[PDB]
């Protein structure tokens, strides 16, 4: 990683700018050897923030809710940047700030204009110990498409989603009248879905100085199968705790046998 | 739409959505014994002045403005009290579920367009206040 800073003391032409600067070095590793980099800029609204400064200072008129009239320009100048040639690829994580958790605030409003995917990261997810501590629900994607995943990745997905959102609903149920009217079918769901918010969890090879385990790299493939099966029914015998904190489905089975 | 109002309604309706799913749960709850310990009551039921019965609690529909719109014969008197009374907290039970269902999902959707309001006003209090400084500003 080479790490580009535009601290807050900087002035407003400062924090302007530096996410450009990080931008030409990775257009390097992209324009000049061809690789597939990754740009992190944190955090996209700070950006834009500077941009208003700017503008201001220069003496121009703001526009809706005091941004900058240039507001779509300014983005557009930079977000474009960022694409896939036939050289290579920069692919960028925006770190997003909502203002006022207003949507359709003029900032994050023109953001999403851009945007191929969010990644929610949850602190309910997280209190469930599950992580990444990702939504699975909440997080989005463009992509998500069978003309552009594939029906199969494209099913599966929606199979976890939907299992996911039912599971939602009786969790409602579970808690008041009790876990019983409970269907050979919906403690069916139940389980796997149980199952599933687990085998979605994972050990990052970041945090092995510290978590004292091994890092898991899972592949597409193996991603696809080991839920294909879960929703299946293949380890419906196998127990929750067989699936937390894993890679491969191959270790679900492995760990089952170690915890008996 | 003041953000002063629009709050002081967010307010009270955040409130209402979660003591009106906590009477359905509840409901919901009473409602599934009472339908079970029905079963056998129909039966006995059937087996055997006007008389209103209903019960004491609202926020169950229309329950009550529905009902309100020698040896052998005294037993066979409390047998039919007992069976009616039996129906009656079922039917009663359900439709508290069912009214305080509905009641706490309008409640969350009336939340939901009130947020959206509000973000809409504090947004056009802002550009509006902007504009307003500027106008002034450009004159001179």
């Amino acid at each position: 990683v080479a790490l580009v800073y535009g601290q807050m003391n900087e002035p407003p032409g400062a924090r302007a700018r530096v996410a450009l600067t990080g931008l030409t070095v990775a257009e390097y590793f992209r324009d000049q050897e061809g690789q597939d980099v990754l740009l992190f800029i944190d955090n996209i609204f700070r950006f834009t923030q500077a941009g208003s400064e700017v503008s201001a200072l220069l003496g121009r008129i703001p526009s809706a809710v005091g941004y900058q009239p240039t507001l779509a320009t300014d983005m557009g100048t930079m977000q474009e940047r960022i694409t896939t040639t036939k050289k290579g690829s920069i692919t960028s994580v925006q770190a997003i700030y909502v203002p006022a958790d207003d949507l359709t605030d003029p900032a994050p409003a023109t953001t999403f204009a851009h945007l191929d995917a969010t990644t929610v990261l949850s602190r309910a997810i997280a209190e469930l110990g599950i992580y990444p501590a990702v939504d699975p629900l909440d997080s989005t994607s463009r992509i998500m498409d069978p003309n552009i995943v594939g029906s199969e990745h494209y099913d599966v997905a929606r199979g976890v989603q939907k299992i996911l959102q039912d599971y939602k609903s009786l969790q409602d149920i579970i808690a008041i009248l009790g876990m019983d009217e409970l269907s050979e079918e919906d403690k069916l769901t139940v389980s796997r879905a149980r199952k599933i918010q687990r085998f979605l969890s994972q050990p990052f090879q970041v945090a092995e100085v510290f978590t004292g385990h091994l890092g898991k790299l899972v592949p597409l493939k193996e991603t696809i199968k080991g839920f294909q099966q879960i929703l299946a029914g293949e380890y419906d015998h196998l127990p929750e705790q067989a699936f937390y904190m894993v890679g491969p489905i191959e270790e679900a089975v492995a760990k089952a046998d170690k915890l008996a | 739409a003041t953000l002063k109002d629009i709050t002081r309604r967010l307010k009270s309706i955040k409130n209402i959505q979660k003591i009106t799913k906590s009477m359905k749960m509840v409901a919901a709850a009473k409602y599934a014994r009472a339908e079970r310990e029905l079963k056998p009551a129909r039966v006995y039921g059937v087996g055997s002045l006007i008389i209103g019965v209903s019960s004491d609690r609202g926020l169950c529909g229309a329950i009550h403005s529905s009902v309100a719109k020698r040896n052998y014969q005294e037993y066979s008197l409390a047998n039919i009290i007992y069976y009616s009374l039996k129906e009656s907290t079922t039917s009663e039970q359900s439709a508290r579920m069912t009214a305080m269902d509905n009641a706490s999902k309008n409640a969350s959707e009336m939340i939901d367009k009130l947020t959206l309001t509000f973000n809409r006003t504090r947004q056009a209090v802002i550009t509006k206040e902007l504009i307003e400084i500027i106008s002034g500003a450009a004159a001179l």
